[PDB]
């Protein structure tokens, strides 16, 4: 019948509406990795592992030790990477509640501070790693861009 | 790790098989090599080596040779039809149904075996356990032996060997092996041993299937006016019950424990479980009411060694299924408001569905970050992988809704769409057919053909 044109029209509406907070949930997942110790318990043994960016660093590794386990996950990774060194911007103030909310329930010269803490993690590497490696488009062409 | 060097030995293997069986450490030696290249199980792996092999064990009389025979049946940790069907013709005959120790239940389970001298010595199993406890040589081989039995039959079975499931069942009940492995006073060795081939032996078997979480499809006559939680469950509506309730009560006791990942006693049995659980879920046995519980105390079993890695992996998978059993039922969320609608009040119901009940954790979802945090600081790849994964796909969950709320295909068409339950009726057949007469295969096919802009619908 004709139910799958208001099906549609339906679907289309919500993901439009939902686009607004897709960012902003993305945002806040990229915000959480930013300071992963500051999930962990304070004063656990993985306060002080992850204290020197631990998780940053075996990220960096997988991802350059992973492009021919999974392209998506290393795409992904990568993306990611390259978001959270990338400043950020209101995500709009209906979805801003959202995302202030999810970073409080999910967590209890700055772009040159990040970029330089990723330099110390060891991105260079990566990127060059990756750069001088692959012939997959994706692969290469994300690595120019982070 | 050799594939070239693996080939290399392998091209003068006639020599190293024939002296086999003259106490050198050759036959190991040639299971071996023989352990990850199928093509080279495929040519050196008949009827003869699995004869030499069965004989060896009978004269020997040493779980050694059981154990070599058995890793034989499984290639690469896969499969291996040819030389498993022969494993299981040499080893099923009655003739050779000698050199395994029988199992019964009297009023308690009680093991006979033949003896190395053709005797015939039944031994209680709980006084077979307590007398291995306390140490003794014949004890002690019972035990291993039983181990190693036990082991190989589970590994015949791998896959759907039904040509040796429907002796092994009989052989050994499934109310039997629940009855044995609920029992904490054996050792735990074989305690795992027998979860292993219940699992193997009774969980997939032709009666239980996989389940697919996110079914892309779905009847339009099949949303219902409003999807409560229960709802999920309750519309999809089974012997096992004692095993399932066992593996709740071990998981739980388990989780309720300091390092819970500390005895390598309990640590075998706790993989043997997990294992029994991760298949029960993806085998659908399980409910989504129950699988929130079930998964919460997973999660709890892991927060703050290969087994410990497998365990951790097998969680992580079984949390995976839950995670898609959650995004299908928000999809059927969705569902249920379009149809119900028959605007913007959609909108904020499509808004406060993925912000809860439906959420698997039980501080706001903060655990499940920290787990899998913490795992991707850890060392096995396939662990730091899964981790990753599942941490890039918990905050990214309204995208992945959306995306699969647009692949949903909806049936509610005329009998075309009844065409739909009629593939599905044939298919359920073909697979049944698969899984163990032609004609009917054949008509099947066929009429699959036939069914198969139209042709993009």
């Amino acid at each position: 019948k004709n139910i799958i044109e208001k099906l549609q029209d339906i679907i289309t509406a919500l993901e439009e509406r939902l686009k607004p907070l897709v960012q902003a949930e993305l945002s806040v997942l990229v915000d959480v990795l930013h300071w992963p110790e500051l999930l962990f318990l304070e004063g656990s043994e993985a306060y002080q592992r992850c204290e020197s960016g631990g998780f940053l660093s075996k990220l960096i590794q997988h991802t350059k030790d992973l492009m021919e386990s999974e392209e998506k996950l290393c795409i992904k990774v990568l993306r990611t990477l390259q978001q959270m060194l990338l400043k950020k911007t209101k995500y709009g103030d209906r979805g801003n509640q959202l995302r202030k909310m999810l970073l409080q329930n999910y967590l209890q010269s700055a772009i040159a501070a990040t970029q330089c803490r990723l330099d110390k993690e060891g991105a260079t590497k990566l990127v060059c790693d990756l750069i001088t490696s692959t012939k997959n488009e994706k692969i290469f062409q994300e690595s120019i861009g982070l | 790790d050799y594939r070239k060097n693996q080939e290399h030995i392998a091209k003068q293997f006639g020599m190293m098989q024939s002296q086999i069986g003259y106490d050198i450490l050759a036959e190991d030696t040639i299971t071996a090599l023989l352990h990850n290249n199928r093509k080279l199980l495929e040519k050196h792996i008949t009827k003869t080596e699995v004869e030499t092999f069965v004989s060896l064990v009978r004269k020997n009389r040493e779980p050694r040779f059981l154990d070599y025979l058995s890793d034989l049946c499984v290639s690469n940790h896969i499969a291996i039809p040819v030389t498993q069907e022969l494993i299981c013709k040499c080893v099923l005959d009655p003739k050779n149904s000698d050199i395994l120790i029988r199992t019964e239940l009297r009023p308690e389970v009680w093991l006979t075996w033949t003896d190395k001298n053709n005797e015939h010595h039944e031994k209680s199993v709980r006084q077979l356990a307590q007398e291995a406890r306390a140490g003794n040589a014949h004890d002690e081989n019972v035990l291993s032996y039983y181990r190693y039995q036990l082991k190989l039959f589970a590994r015949m079975c791998l896959d759907r060997q039904y040509l040796a499931i429907d002796e092994i069942s009989q052989q050994l009940g499934v109310d039997l092996i629940f009855l044995c492995m609920a029992d904490e006073m054996l050792p735990f060795d074989l305690r795992a041993s027998f979860c292993h081939l219940m699992l193997h032996v009774h969980v997939d078997r032709d009666p239980q299937e996989l389940v697919t979480p996110v079914k892309f499809a779905r009847l339009w006559t099949e949303i219902p006016t409003a999807i409560t939680i229960k709802d999920y469950d309750s519309n999809l509506n089974n012997k096992f019950a004692n095993t399932m309730e066992f593996v709740e009560d071990y998981l739980n006791n388990v989780v309720s424990e300091a390092v819970p990942f500390a005895n390598e006693e309990k640590n075998k049995l706790t993989f043997e479980v997990v294992s029994l659980a991760h298949n029960l879920i993806y085998f659908g046995f399980y409910s989504f009411s129950e699988l929130l519980r079930l998964t919460r105390t997973l999660l709890g079993i892991i927060d703050c060694d290969i087994v410990v890695m497998e365990t951790k992996l097998k969680i992580l998978e079984i949390l995976q299924f839950i995670l898609n059993v959650r995004l299908d039922y928000r999809i059927s969320y969705l569902l249920s408001v379009f149809k119900k609608e028959f605007l913007d009040r959609i909108g904020e119901q499509a808004e406060a569905m993925f912000g809860s009940m439906l959420e698997v954790d039980d501080e706001g979802g903060r655990m499940f970050l920290r787990v899998l945090i913490h795992l991707t600081m850890h060392d096995y790849a396939p662990l730091v992988s899964g981790a990753l994964q599942l941490l890039f796909k918990h905050f990214s969950q309204r995208q992945e809704a959306m995306h699969t709320f647009k692949q949903v295909q909806l049936l509610i068409s005329a009998q075309d769409v009844e065409n739909y339950k009629v593939i599905k009726s044939e298919l359920d057949r073909l697979r049944t057919m698969v899984e163990k007469n032609y004609q009917i295969v054949k008509g099947i096919l066929e009429r699959l053909n036939k069914m198969c802009q139209m042709r993009k619908k």
